RNA sequence: UAACUGAAGAGUUUGAUCAUGGCUCAGAUUGAACGCUGGCGGCAGGCUUAACACAUGCAAGUCGAGCGGGGGAAGGUAGCUUGCUACCGGACCUAGCGGCGGACGGGUGAGUAAUGCUUAGGAAUCUGCCUAUUAGUGGGGGACAACAUCUCGAAAGGGAUGCUAAUACCGCAUACGUCCUACGGGAGAAAGCAGGGGAUCUUCGGACCUUGCGCUAAUAGAUGAGCCUAAGUCGGAUUAGCUAGUUGGUGGGGUAAAGGCCUACCAAGGCGACGAUCUGUAGCGGGUCUGAGAGGAUGAUCCGCCACACUGGGACUGAGACACGGCCCAGACUCCUACGGGAGGCAGCAGUGGGGAAUAUUGGACAAUGGGGGGAACCCUGAUCCAGCCAUGCCGCGUGUGUGAAGAAGGCCUUAUGGUUGUAAAGCACUUUAAGCGAGGAGGAGGCUACUCUAGUUAAUACCUAGGGAUAGUGGACGUUACUCGCAGAAUAAGCACCGGCUAACUCUGUGCCAGCAGCCGCGGUAAUACAGAGGGUGCGAGCGUUAAUCGGAUUUACUGGGCGUAAAGCGUGCGUAGGCGGCUUAUUAAGUCGGAUGUGAAAUCCCCGAGCUUAACUUGGGAAUUGCAUUCGAUACUGGUGAGCUAG
């Protein structure tokens, strides 16, 4: 009853901190069109088990710092 | 506190009011919470003059809303009706 | 002001701002006793300044001069800082 | 407003009867002057006419015979086309609905400018009270008497053996002993003059 | 039953023609303004400009049943210049302390392109008055206004010494819950007042019993507010790099509460072509106008949210403010002064000056609905309900009806005596809407007080609470109300634009490329259907025209729905980055795509069926709709991802 997001690990540098890329797909609302719109979220890695490349779950949670408010999950592809 | 009390609609002179539950700091014919009936002093013909829903009324008096007295006294005469 | 009861207003906010800052200062000098025996570090002299200072906090958070919230979580912090002298 | 002047003169330029005289005398012998128009230029009926013409000249006949003017005419005419229906058929019901009209269908007026002034002096009573609104609607079952301080009056009573003359109507179930008559349905286009050319009003008002 | 059903063209480029392409016209709408004219009613609307400056009055008080004083009326008793004095107990009033309220209601849109708004979710919070439940309300003390005295000041207001009461303030005691805890323990409250009373006592006037309103500690509910996340939300590249508390971590501080919110250290991160930074403009939404629809424009009046209060910076009190009619500071401006000293903030209601093409009364009542205080009586309320002004809009009504011709007179045209004005007028016969006068007369008022009875709690029939009955008083600003009935007489009441084509409706006089008209095409240089007057007519009608502005017509920014050989329009030609798109077979996934269910999508507004207004406008019941968003369960043809395989590229 949680809300969760999957996406791609882009950087890993900042500690325990790892920033995912999320991607969806919408329409153009007069054209019609498919469209590719993405995001960029901070998330929490307490053990910074994650990696670049990695395709990672994290899921909503109460703020951890500034920009922070996603915990991750699970890894469900190591890179 | 939370009050059921008369909401004024209608026309100049001919006034028509809602039975509303609301907050009692909002303004008279602004935000409320919930419409329980509605009440029209001057009705003739087949216009209803009183009309309460008795269940809700029951229910938000039990949660701690203050009646006022207009409201009070129609609620005994639907008692009474029904 | 303009009226007379904004006029008594003004004059109840002055009398009460003076005796709240009375109170509210006697909070933060105990506390500060406590800091200094602990920033000292002996145990049993921090022991003695935490057990006077918390009277105080309690009767001050009773009486609203601070939210007993603020007093619990002052009461936490020093019994720890205390209990980690050993 | 209402429009208040010659009558004869808006019957020569239509080109028919119009019936806004009582009916006594024939239209023919008096006016002398129908078939041309009342203008200083006046010609006959076998002028060139475009179809804004056309148009224009049969809403405006239908105006002048029920003596209604183009604000409530256009209020009419929307009511129509918003109710289900043929809307020409639907527009000569809300004309003939009218009480002015009732009441001059009824017989107690020799014309409906003498059934407006009986009903605006308060003369005539709707089902049980005294109303003076020419333009009110009047239903299916309602009941249409005269008052009884304008009963024994020397008009109505001409009215009535005007209107013994004329052909009564089928809807209309009235006694001329009381003076009392009872609607019962709205009449329909075959009861109704054919020389009225809806289509061309509906044509007019859809451009 | 029903909840929609909807799409018109014309003129103008040339001696003709077809095309391309601009410009102009016919529609709807308005918080409009101006010109001519003007009878009434109902319901709405009324500074869009200077968030310019404001004279004057009102817009926030209430409680003596929290408290001490202080007042002036009636009385009663005693004296006597005899109806005057001196005392005493009750009834009223309030400057001060104190409680609650003043954070609501009301105004405005300056600022704000995201700390705001809209939709859908979340966890780490506080919450006066209200509802339910549990444990209590023991015993002390020191002050300070009023008051008294002194002093400054014309005063307004200041300052200094000496007293006093409390539900004002502070110790001590106690603690079902509550806080901390090292799980051993430790810490922390409160206030009385009023009504009634059988018995008992009264150290002398109360104790005691009981019931209310209070007060303290706590847990739930409801209400209100704070905080976080995701998506969406106007232009500009003739604005490309921006950022060091900046991005993350640890210890500490801080908050009701998460958090660089703050601070000391460690690291080098963070954002940006999916537009960062910079700059211009702007309150956002439900909605409103237009459109067949898709879209476009807009955010007055009604409702929700946000921001602001002469201009900037702060905090205090409080449950709640960084507070329109509260405080401190700085600034500009204005006012009184006896030169000592002071005062102020209409973007509240009414109003004044100014600006403008342009927008109203320095009105009545708290009778109704609400809000504040009080046990109640009651008091306050420019919210609100009403009234005044304005054709500003929408809807309704009237300004009379029938007859009346060998076709009166007069006007105008003429082919010169006919035609037209025209049944029009006169005459004859009727009628009383609306306005005026007179007389009656609802509803908006449920209730309250007096009486009686019943049931509760009590020791009690007392008090208090909740009900029933009949009767009588009492209570309306609007208001001489709506509405009904009588009175006299056609008596009081019609204008504006246009008549060459678009576009319904023609003649005569006057003038002569003059005076003039004109949306476009164009008229006027002696017979002007286009200028001015007149006759006649046409369209509307208490209105009629003009100007301004938005959408449409415009497929004239083309998603629905356009073009690029010669009409405007293929880069001089390659290569190539980001991006867009991509051959065939098979297995798998379920992101796109599709279907079901659930929650939500405020009310009002639009549409449908009804109801009440004499009709209609208008008000109102119930539906339909809100084409969206989120969660969850399913399908696997196509697109995407992954694995394997193939050869026509």
């Amino acid at each position: 009853t949680v809300r969760t997001l999957t996406g791609k690990v882009v950087s890993d540098k900042m500690d325990k901190s790892i920033v995912v890329l999320i991607e969806r797909r919408v329409q153009h609302p007069l054209y019609g069109k498919s469209i590719r719109r993405s995001t960029k979220l901070h998330a929490h890695d307490e053990n910074n088990v994650a990696k670049i490349g990695d395709v990672v779950t994290i899921k909503e949670s109460r703020p951890i710092s500034k920009t922070k408010a996603w915990t991750l999950v699970e890894v469900v592809e190591a890179a | 506190m939370v009050v059921i009390r008369l909401a004024r609609g209608g026309a100049k002179k001919r006034p028509f009011y809602q039975i509303v539950v609301t907050d009692s700091r909002n303004a008279r014919d602004g935000r409320f919470i919930e419409r329980i009936g509605f009440f029209n002093p001057t009705a003739q013909g087949q216009a209803e003059k009183l009309r309460l829903d008795a269940d809700r009324f029951a229910h938000w008096v039990s949660q701690g809303a203050q009646p006022s007295e207009r409201v009070a006294s129609l609620a005994a005469q639907a008692k009474k009706a029904t | 002001a303009n009226s007379a009861q904004a006029k008594k207003r003004a004059r109840q906010n002055v009398k009460a701002r003076k005796h709240n800052a009375s109170l509210r200062s006697m909070v933060r000098t105990y506390i500060k006793r406590t800091l200094s025996a602990i920033a000292g570090g002996d145990y049993a002299v921090a022991t003695e300044a935490y057990k006077k200072a918390v009277p105080v906090i309690d009767r001050m958070a009773d009486k609203g001069i601070i939210h007993k919230n603020k007093a619990a979580r002052h009461k936490s912090r020093l019994n720890a800082q205390v209990k980690a002298l050993a | 407003a209402r429009y208040i002047g010659p009558k004869c003169k808006l019957s020569r330029r239509e080109g028919t009867d119009l019936q806004l005289k009582s009916g006594v005398k024939p239209f023919d012998v008096k006016t002398k002057k129908a078939n041309k128009a009342p203008g200083q230029h006046g010609q006959a009926r076998g002028g060139k006419q475009s179809e804004y013409s056309l148009q224009l000249r049969e809403k405006q006949k239908v105006r002048r015979i029920y003596g209604v003017l183009e604000r409530q005419f256009s209020n009419y005419y929307k009511e129509a086309a918003r109710v289900k229906g043929a809307t020409g058929e639907n527009l000569l019901k809300l004309l003939e609905s009218r009480l002015d009209n009732v009441v001059y269908r009824m017989g107690f007026g020799s014309t409906r400018a003498e059934a407006r002034q009986l009903v605006s002096h308060r003369s005539i009573t709707l089902n049980g009270r005294r109303v003076n609104i020419a333009s009110i609607q009047v239903k299916a079952g309602d009941v249409i008497a005269v008052h009884e301080g304008a009963k024994q009056q020397l008009r109505i009573k001409n009215a009535i053996e005007l209107a013994a003359q004329r052909g009564i109507p089928a809807w209309i179930e009235v006694d001329h002993s009381k003076l009392e008559g009872t609607f019962k349905a709205a009449p329909d286009r075959s009861d109704l003059p054919a020389e009225i050319n809806e289509s061309l009003i509906v044509e007019l008002y859809s451009k």
